[PDB]
Formats: C-alpha cells, sequence, structure tokens
C-alpha cells in the first residue's frame, strides 16, 4: 500500500505484538509460543532487524518508568514470567522473577503506567491480583464472577486517578470498575454486551470505556447507557487506541479487529472506518508505536508498519451523488443533495431531489419567450394503428400496398387530428412513396433519393435519430417483410423495448393490441402459450384436453365449411366422464364462456354473479359453503 | 399461501395474465388495476386482482383486465387464439 | 413532484427505481434501506419500510423484475450480497415488512457493484467487488427465491491490487434481448466487454480505451431501433466518454470500440452517469452536486443542455 | 428542501422561436448553386423567357448577399 514502510517478515511463530514505552529507542517486541525476541526498525532503510532472541492467550506488554527493560510472558498456564532487556546479552538470565498463584490459566495482564512495581493479574479464577516488584500478591480480590477476558489499567499519559484504576470483563457481560486505593465489592457494575463480552480499552483523557463483544457490537460507554454503538457484526478480540490528546470525545480513532483487518474507525463517524490495513492474511494483534506508526502481524507471519498520515481513507472513494430516470421526457429525474462531511466536528439527513424536467422546461421557456409528452405518448400508443391487420402474389403484393397506403393514411389524419404536423408530414412522405411503388407494380449507378425504400429508411433512421419511439416502432411492424429496412435482431429489439416501454407505464390492453398482431412470432417468451391453464376433472380426475370433440368438430365444420361449429368446443365438459357442464357457485346455470375462479377453494362464478356477492351484499364467504373466508 | 399461490410438487407459479404477463393469484400487485363510499371502490380494487379464465379456450386474465379490455375489442387477447370470450 | 428527505442518518449511495416507476429505494451507509412509493394522490413519496441490512455502508442496489417478485438486492463492504423481499403481510414502515433470502458470502473481500440481468437470461444475479473476479450467481430454479448457485466466475484482473481502498467496481447489463449475453465491467481502470461464446463460458469481447483514471460509474444505453449501441461511463478525473459500439454477426460477434465523446464540463469527479429509456438524453452525475443532461446534436457528438445545481 | 438552479442552453425549441427562415442553409449544404443558375439563365436566355432568367438571378443573388458592375455607371 501507499502508507507501508515496514514489512519485515520473519519466519519463526508469532502471536502478539507489542512496542517498548521509550521515545529514545526504535526497538518493538513480538510472542510466540517458544520465541520471544526485540525487534529493532530502522526509519532509515525501513527495515526492522533482530536484537536478541530469548528462547494460551496472553499479552506480551512491556514495562514502565524505571521497569521499562522488563517484559511479560505467559509461559505455562497460571505463570508470570517477568523478563528483562538490559539482562540479554549476558551471563545473567533474562527471567527476573516468577509468580504463580491462579488456579486457573492467566487470561490477560496489565503493567500500571505511574506505579511501576504494580502488576495487575486476572484470569478464569475471577481474582485480580496487584503484585509488588519492590517488596504473594498485595491485594486479591475473589468477585465470584465468570472468567475474566481482558485486564487493562487506567492510561496515565503525560499530557489523582492516573494509574489506580483498572476494569475487567466477565463471560456475563458484565463490566466491572474498582479503584486501588479503596477496594470493594463493586466500585461501578456497568452491563455489557449479552453473552461472553472478550475486550474493553480505555479512552486516555475521559472517563469513557469501548467494550467490544463476541456479538459483533462495540460500544462506547460512559463511566463517570452507552454514548455510542457501532454494530461491526464480527467479533472484536483486539483494539489500541491511539496515544494522542484528544480534549473533544468525537475528535478520537478507535481501531477495530475481529478474518482480522486492522480498521481504524473513528469516534465522530461510527459508519465508516476511517484507514483500512487489511494486509493480505487475517491478523492476529495490532499495535500503535506512536501517533502516527501502526505495528501489528498477520497470518503470513510478517510484521508490518503503517503510516496514518500516508494511507487513504475510505471517505474518499464513497460516491456522492447518483441519478436514475423514470421514463422518456423526464417526468422524474433523482439527484440525491448530501453534504460531503468531515471525520471531525452530526450529518444532516439528504434531500432526495425529485424534478418535473418537461414542467419546469415549459416554464423556463414561456418566461423566457414572453420577452405533457406522457399524455401524448399513451393518446399515440392507443389510436394509431401499428397492426397491418404467379400473379396471385402479384395481386397480394397490390393489395398489401392499397391497404399499407389506407395505414398511412389513417397515421396521418390522426397526427393531423391532434395538430402535430411534423409527424403528419412523415406519414405523406411514406404514403406518397407508397403510392409510387404501387404505380410502378401497377405499370409492370445509385438509387434516386425518392425511392420508396431509401425514403422511409431516410426516415426510419432521422426518427431512430431523434428519439420518436411511436414512429420508429410503427414503420418497423409495417415495413418490415416486404421493406427490408435493417437487421432482424435490431427490429425485434427495438418491438421488444417498445413493449416494456408500454409496460413501464400503466398502459397493458395497448400493449396487448401491439403484441397479438405482431408479424414477429418470438418477442416476448419462446414457450408459446404462458396464459394456457389445463385442468383435471371434477369427476374422474384426467386431463380435460377434450380431443374426441375437437377433432370431430373440426372434421365436421371441414365437411359444413362454416366454422361457426367449431364454437360448440370448449373445457367446460369431460369426454371421458361424459361430465355435462361447469355451474356457477351462485345461480347454478351452465357457464361457457368466462370465469371468476374463487382461489383458495376453487369454485367457478359468472363476472356479475362473483360482483354481486363479494360486493352488493358486502359477504365475504364463498357463496357455495365454503369455511375458508376468501374474502373481497 | 393467502397471498402467493403456487404448485405444491415443484414450487412453479401460475400461468401469467394474458394482458399484464405477471403471474396469477397473487394480490398485492405493484399497480393498480383500475377496471371499468371509498370503501367500495377499495373492495372493487382488491377484487379486480383475481383468476380468471375463458372455458372454451382455456386462456387466463385479470379480472380488472379482461374487465378493461373487453370493453374495446371483442377477441381473446392471446395471439393465435379465435375465441369471442364476451359472448 | 417535489423533492423529498430521506431519514438516512448518512451519505445515500445507490438510487434505483424499479420497473413500474412508481417504487424508489435507497441505500446509505448508516446501515439502512429506505424503500418509498409514489401515492397516486397528490403525487407525492410516502415510506413504504426501513429495515437495517448489513453492518457496513451499502454501496450498490438494484431491484429485480416484478415478474420474479419484489426482489431488492444489496452490497455492502460485509463482503455479502443479501435478497430481501417485500411482504404486504407485515404492516407498512414496521421493519418486518421486509424478509431475507438467501446471503451470498462467498468473498474474500468487500464487494462493490451488483446488478440485475435482462429478463431473458432469467433471474441471474452479477457481483464484482475487491476480490477482481466477477461472480455470476443463477436462479437455476426461479420458483424458489432462497436457492443461488454461483455459475460463472471470470477474473477480470490480472493480480489483486495492492491499495485496495483506492478501488471502485461498477457492472452494467445489456438491454438487447436478442443479442447474445453482454456485460459491462469497470474494474479498477479498464473497461472490458464480456459476450457469452458457444462454448457456454464468458470471454472478452472488447477494450474500451483511455480511461486514464479510476471508473467510478458505467451505463449501457436502451438502443430502440439503432444499429449502433452506446455506452456511458464516468472517471475520477471528471471525464464523460460516450463509446459508440457496433455489433456484427470463442463468440459468435465481433465488437468494434470507436470513442464517440469526451466531455469534461464537469469540475470534479463524475461518481455516476445514466441513461433515459431512449438511449438519446443521458444524465451524469459529479463531485460539484450539479447534474448535467446532455443529449446527441445534429452531429454525431453529444452537447450538455442543461446543468441541474443544487443550492 | 434546499433551493434548485436549472439553466437550459441550447434549447431546440429557443433556437426554433429566434429565428424566422423556414431552413437554416448554408455555402456548404448547396455547394454548387451558383454555376448550374448562372448557366441555366443563360439557357433561358437562348430561348425568349428574359424575366425568368432575371428572377432566378436575384434569387441566386438573394442568397449570395445573405451569407456574405455593367449595371451601374
Ligand atoms: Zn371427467
Ligand atoms: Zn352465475
Ligand atoms: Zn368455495
Ligand atoms: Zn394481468
Ligand atoms: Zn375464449
Ligand atoms: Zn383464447
Amino acid at each position: 500500500s501507499s502508507g507501508l514502510i515496514y514489512t519485515t517478515k520473519v519466519d519463526k511463530e508469532l502471536s502478539s505484538i507489542d512496542k517498548v514505552n521509550d521515545p529514545n529507542i526504535n526497538g518493538l517486541v513480538c510472542a510466540g509460543k517458544t520465541h520471544l525476541g526485540l525487534y529493532k526498525f530502522s526509519p532509515s532503510d525501513r527495515s526492522i532487524k533482530c536484537v536478541h532472541d530469548f528462547i494460551t492467550i496472553a499479552d506480551v506488554k512491556t514495562g514502565f518508568n524505571n521497569y521499562k527493560n522488563c517484559i511479560a510472558v505467559c509461559n505455562n498456564s497460571t505463570a508470570i514470567s517477568i523478563y528483562d532487556l538490559n539482562k540479554s546479552s549476558s551471563i545473567d538470565n533474562p527471567l527476573i522473577t516468577s509468580l504463580c498463584e491462579h488456579t486457573r490459566s492467566i487470561n490477560s495482564f496489565d503493567f500500571n503506567m505511574v506505579e511501576s512495581n504494580l502488576i495487575i493479574s486476572g484470569g478464569q479464577d475471577s481474582c485480580v491480583k496487584i503484585w509488588d516488584l519492590r517488596s504473594r500478591s498485595d491485594i486479591s480480590i475473589n468477585t465470584a464472577s465468570d472468567s475474566i477476558r481482558d485486564v487493562k489499567w487506567m492510561p496515565g499519559y503525560n499530557f489523582l486517578k492516573s494509574g489506580y484504576k483498572f476494569a475487567s470483563i466477565h463471560d456475563s457481560g458484565y463490566l466491572l470498575k474498582f479503584d486501588l486505593r479503596q477496594p470493594a465489592q463493586y466500585e461501578k457494575k456497568l452491563n455489557a454486551h449479552t453473552g461472553p463480552g472478550l475486550c474493553l480499552n480505555w479512552h486516555p483523557n475521559q472517563e469513557y470505556i469501548a467494550t467490544g463483544g463476541r456479538d459483533g457490537k462495540c460500544c462506547l460507554w460512559f463511566v463517570g447507557f452507552p454514548k455510542l454503538t457501532i454494530n461491526t457484526g464480527y467479533p472484536v478480540t483486539k483494539l489500541k487506541f491511539k496515544p494522542a490528546y484528544s480534549s473533544n470525545i468525537y475528535n478520537s480513532l478507535l481501531g477495530i479487529s475481529s478474518e482480522a483487518e486492522v480498521r481504524i474507525y473513528s469516534l465522530a463517524r461510527k459508519y465508516i472506518p476511517k484507514h483500512v490495513l487489511l494486509s493480505e492474511t487475517p491478523s492476529l494483534g495490532l499495535v500503535w508505536w506512536d501517533e502516527n506508526l501502526i505495528f501489528n502481524i498477520d497470518k503470513g507471519t510478517r510484521i508490518n508498519g503503517w503510516d496514518i498520515n500516508k494511507e487513504p481513507t475510505v471517505l474518499e472513494n464513497l460516491s456522492k451523488n447518483t441519478t436514475t430516470w423514470r421514463d422518456l421526457d423526464g417526468n422524474g429525474l433523482l439527484s440525491v443533495d448530501q453534504e460531503i462531511g468531515s471525520y471531525e466536528v452530526a450529518i444532516e439527513p439528504p434531500c432526495i431531489i425529485t424534478l418535473d424536467i418537461p414542467q419546469i422546461f415549459n416554464n423556463i421557456r414561456l418566461t423566457k419567450i414572453a420577452h405533457s409528452p406522457v399524455e401524448k405518448f399513451k393518446y399515440l400508443a392507443r389510436q394509431l394503428k401499428f397492426s397491418y391487420i404467379v400473379e396471385a402474389e402479384l395481386q397480394e403484393k397490390i393489395q398489401t400496398l392499397v391497404d399499407l397506403i389506407s395505414i398511412a393514411t389513417h397515421n396521418a389524419s390522426v397526427y393531423l387530428s391532434i395538430d402535430d404536423l411534423t409527424n403528419f408530414k412523415i406519414w405523406i412522405l411514406i404514403r406518397d412513396s407508397l403510392l409510387w411503388d404501387l404505380k410502378w407494380m401497377t405499370s409492370s449507378i445509385a438509387d434516386p433519393p425518392w425511392d420508396t425504400k431509401k425514403l422511409i429508411k431516410q426516415l426510419y433512421n432521422q426518427a431512430t435519430e431523434t428519439g420518436n419511439v411511436v414512429l420508429t416502432v410503427n414503420i418497423l411492424f409495417l415495413f418490415q417483410t416486404i421493406y427490408q429496412i435493417t437487421e432482424i435482431d435490431i427490429a425485434k429489439d427495438a418491438i421488444a423495448h417498445f413493449l416494456l416501454l408500454l409496460h413501464r407505464y400503466e398502459l397493458f390492453g395497448i400493449a396487448a393490441d401491439v403484441l397479438k398482431y405482431c408479424p414477429f412470432e418470438d418477442i416476448m417468451g419462446s414457450e408459446g402459450d404462458q396464459s394456457s391453464i389445463r385442468l383435471f376433472c371434477e369427476r374422474c380426475g384426467e386431463l380435460i384436453t377434450n380431443e374426441s370433440s375437437k377433432e370431430k368438430l373440426r372434421a365436421e365444420a371441414q365437411q359444413t365449411g362454416n366454422k361457426k361449429i367449431m364454437d360448440k368446443f370448449g373445457y367446460w365438459y369431460c369426454d371421458s366422464c361424459k361430465k355435462k357442464n361447469t355451474s356457477c357457485v351462485l345461480c347454478e346455470r351452465p357457464l361457457k364462456k368466462l370465469t371468476m375462479v374463487i382461489l383458495p377453494c376453487g369454485h367457478e362464478g359468472h363476472f356479475q354473479c362473483i360482483q354481486e356477492w363479494f360486493l352488493d351484499e358486502n359477504e365475504q364467504e364463498c357463496p357455495g359453503g365454503c369455511p375458508g373466508v376468501a374474502f373481497i | 399461501p393467502r397471498h402467493k399461490y403456487c404448485c405444491p410438487h415443484c414450487g412453479s407459479s401460475f400461468p401469467r395474465c394474458a394482458i399484464c404477463l405477471m403471474p396469477l393469484g397473487t394480490s398485492n400487485l405493484p399497480f393498480v388495476i383500475n377496471g371499468t363510499n371509498r370503501e367500495l371502490v377499495s373492495r372493487k380494487l382488491k377484487l379486480n386482482e383475481w383468476f380468471s379464465f375463458c372455458l372454451s379456450c382455456n386462456h387466463g386474465m385479470h379480472a380488472g383486465h379482461a374487465e378493461e379490455w373487453f370493453d374495446r375489442h371483442n377477441v381473446c387477447p392471446t395471439p393465435g387464439c379465435t375465441c369471442q370470450c364476451n359472448k | 413532484m417535489q423533492p423529498f428527505d430521506s431519514g438516512h442518518d448518512d451519505l445515500v449511495h445507490d438510487v434505483v427505481y424499479d420497473f413500474y416507476g412508481r417504487h424508489v429505494a435507497t441505500c446509505s451507509s448508516d446501515q439502512h434501506i429506505k424503500v418509498f412509493k409514489l401515492d397516486k394522490d397528490t403525487s407525492n413519496w410516502e415510506l413504504s419500510d426501513s429495515w437495517r441490512a448489513h453492518d457496513s455502508s451499502i454501496v450498490a442496489i438494484d431491484w429485480a423484475s416484478p415478474e420474479y417478485g419484489r426482489i431488492i438486492a444489496s452490497a455492502s463492504y460485509d463482503k455479502t450480497v443479501k435478497l430481501w423481499e417485500e411482504d404486504p403481510d407485515q404492516e407498512e414502515c414496521s421493519g418486518r415488512r421486509w424478509n431475507k433470502l438467501c446471503t451470498l458470502n462467498d468473498s474474500k473481500g468487500s464487494l462493490y457493484s451488483v446488478k440485475f440481468a435482462p429478463a431473458h437470461l432469467g433471474l441471474k444475479l452479477a457481483c464484482l467487488g475487491n476480490d477482481g473476479i466477477l461472480r455470476l450467481y443463477d436462479a437455476l430454479e426461479p420458483s424458489d427465491l432462497r436457492s443461488w448457485t454461483l455459475t460463472s466466475e471470470m477474473k477480470v484482473l490480472s493480480i489483486p491490487p495492492a491499495n485496495h481502498l483506492q478501488s471502485d467496481f461498477c457492472l452494467s447489463w445489456c438491454p438487447s434481448r436478442f443479442s447474445p449475453e453482454k456485460l459491462a465491467v469497470s474494474a479498477l481502470e479498464q473497461a472490458i466487454i464480456y459476450q457469452r461464446g458457444k462454448d457456454g463460458k464468458l470471454h472478452v469481447a472488447a477494450k474500451l480505451p483511455g480511461h486514464k483514471s479510476l471508473i467510478r460509474s458505467i451505463s449501457w444505453a436502451p438502443s430502440i431501433g439503432r444499429w449502433y449501441q452506446l455506452i456511458a461511463t464516468g472517471c475520477k478525473d471528471g471525464r464523460i466518454r460516450i463509446f459508440k459500439i457496433t455489433e456484427k454477426l470463442e463468440l459468435q460477434s465481433n465488437l468494434q470500440v470507436e470513442l464517440l465523446s469526451e466531455h469534461d464540463d464537469h469540475n470534479g469527479e463524475v461518481w455516476s452517469v445514466s441513461w433515459n429509456l431512449t438511449g438519446t438524453i443521458l444524465s451524469s452525475a459529479g463531485d460539484d452536486g450539479k447534474v448535467r443532461l446532455w443529449k446527441a446534436t445534429y452531429s454525431n457528438e453529444f452537447k450538455c443542455m442543461s446543468v441541474i445545481t443544487a443550492q | 428542501m434546499p433551493d434548485i438552479k436549472v439553466e437550459l442552453l441550447h434549447d431546440d425549441i429557443i433556437e426554433a422561436y429566434e429565428q424566422e427562415d423556414l431552413l437554416h442553409l448554408e455555402v456548404s449544404d448547396i455547394p454548387k448553386f451558383q454555376t448550374y443558375i448562372y448557366q441555366y439563365s443563360k439557357l433561358l436566355f437562348r430561348w425568349g423567357l428574359p424575366l425568368e432568367r432575371v428572377k432566378i438571378l436575384k434569387v441566386s443573388t438573394d442568397f449570395r448577399s445573405s451569407y456574405s458592375s455593367p449595371y451601374n455607371g
């Protein structure tokens, strides 16, 4: 990344990483099962070296003040191994002292920032022990609670309660704060996240404790009802504060990690992470060396160091506006009106702006020259006639030209009726070109411009460049088979897009009229019949296909000539069980042409009968003795 | 299944309407079928979205779709069908 | 119609209409999706429901076809895509009115773009994020909406990037019903057109040149009868590029990409571009809060028609 | 609710309101009107129609003076 400075990889096993709390040094410590050592980073070559190698979840936190040359590593469960930094390359052992009091394993510990001799401890025994260096623990408070997950001291930074306070979290989701000067049962018992609370941390300036949890939440609690809540969604395990002054509570940075990534959030914008350091492998721990340096380890066993002032932010790559269209002319046009806020200091809710673009444009035009396209689209959809409906082929072509001339005359008449001359002239040109082709067929290098094919193709191209959808789809219906205008794919795509545009408005009957007489047979779907309904009989259970009746009526209509005999065919009778008719549920009359089926019980009905029973009588039950209330 | 009816054997929905190509038997349609005392009007609007099919050609429609479509035409709306479903 | 204020507490990232132009859904950074319906009376927007969806900022949204139900797919930074379906049973604005169907937790990095395919491909979902691979999810049975299977996984990038935060991945489908399936990918700075071949696997069809910065948006143009198709792309520099695509019938058709325009009237960064349904009037967003409308002139180039600014 | 400012640029309706000519013809639109009109005027003077050549030359010179002597003295 851009903010990456140090990327040194150590092939040994790593479990935790911390730093030496000393300004005049550039060393950082590491951990592991059987590997403890201190690593020195050099900002000149941007590399990390090794200093001295000495050789269950715990810290690798170092000491403070005169005990800054000491580290604590849990060796075996209830083992407190205090090592040394000065006594590394010498005859004397790095180990200083060993402490063991806990019955169970030790989970977390912290060195005090003010009284360097006092070392805290805590594990699954629900005991908080203070160990005195310059002197068995000092004070052991057995709260008899669940297993303690994390113990941290009060940060006595160099910016009375400086190093005499500490907090712990249990598996019962309870936050306990105690005072070292006056221990008691509980100084402040506060609730926490439900289930096992995993981690907590202290604000360096104000009395605020942010607690993580396995539920995926990191709530900021006032310890002077959380003041803040970040639903991270993943079990928070590690968090490290930025060691800087913060007068305002919102003017702070919080690093949240669990697949674990270093996500440096902010306390004024809890919904957007400020800096993300995801590396390439899931992380095991992270640490802040200074206000601008952050160090971490990951599953790739690489010690990595970043500078937060060279790393970019998420906020940047966050879209600030979007635009959508509702229809052709611009009746609906949205654009998000929001103000780009900062990481410092809430956010005013954005106003989503819709505009009637044709209405405002017409108002602007009428104001300037003083010194409804949707209704027109509906009208021209409904009233224009999109549909069309060796000597014999010539006669058929002659009749096709004649009634296409009539259709063009009708389309010009409706355009002249709505007083639109610019499209009236188009259909007059089309009619005159068809008259030219008709007289050329009757009387029987580059083409002239007034030819009946070139003029129609040029008018279609001008229409599809202008955007007049109605005319450019009408020409594609009426003049496709006889005159090859364009590719079949483009024509079918244009028919389909006009149908979808018609469906976008509430004009479905016009879409049905367009689709019924379309010469292209595969516009919407390829399965054939998708409104076809097949029924089984109510008395025998066989499928009502009625092949025998259809065959007999087809033969009879073929013999007698007239096709009205085929109107006797229907699916209201069964030819296998000899069912006579299907009856209405209300009036018990024969039912042949149109039904209204009540859904949950499956009963028939005339339109008038069912509408009478369900609207005029205001009855909510089926009119056939059905307990299922098929109301309205 | 008071608002969405499906086949129990495989889950596939009902045959679509012949006017809007939307599945049949489901309420809360994203549009209002205003087919040809506001409580009565609401009951008519919620009744117009029911299952309805001709018994001579077996082609299904919404009730409001059929009411609005047969007031101007006299042929079944499915392409390739010659059946005057009105009378 | 008059502008209205949403209840979102943070930045709105993607607003997408339904098919019928009466339902609008906004996904925001404060972990909320608010869906509004256009009332017939007084022509004002009214709230339907508001439910939290993900644990991060939601940056993409796309409705499905109304024939498959009221399905909303949202993509956020939590490496997951969740599908949501409206329920008329629950009361409006209660929060239980929407229900999950399937969580697409098949990603290692944060996903950026989710887009729904044209309806003649069935219910197909396109996903693209920080992993550098385009994920296509199909509903092999559209009868059940909780079943989703990954079918196509094409590596649109040669390598994963280093600055993963400085990335934006955008998707746009091709509304041509009878052409072969075309999908637009803007991965980091390169725009790739993907066509489906005879082998059933996706292939690189054509590459859009230029694009000296990050492509922040992409939108294909509905070609109503035109012999050529148009792609609108939006870059980080503020340049709006309209590409002319000509298709002539291993893929069964070759694509010739010819740049038709390049406009820099937005003194900022074009976050979003859009087309109207005719494929003529183009609208673009920007970093200045201004909305510019672009229409084709008498020539083959495009020109600005209005600059809608917000005060 | 903030204020929204919209400024129309190059509106075709406004430009159609801002001219009186039926067409906006130019020199490149009709490339060789001058020679054709001149030669047909000469052929008209070959015939017994001297008024029509004056009419057609007047149309030619009206357009020529629009986009930009033996009869004097
Ligand atoms: Zn039977
Ligand atoms: Zn009856
Ligand atoms: Zn019944
Ligand atoms: Zn219907
Ligand atoms: Zn019928
Ligand atoms: Zn029928």
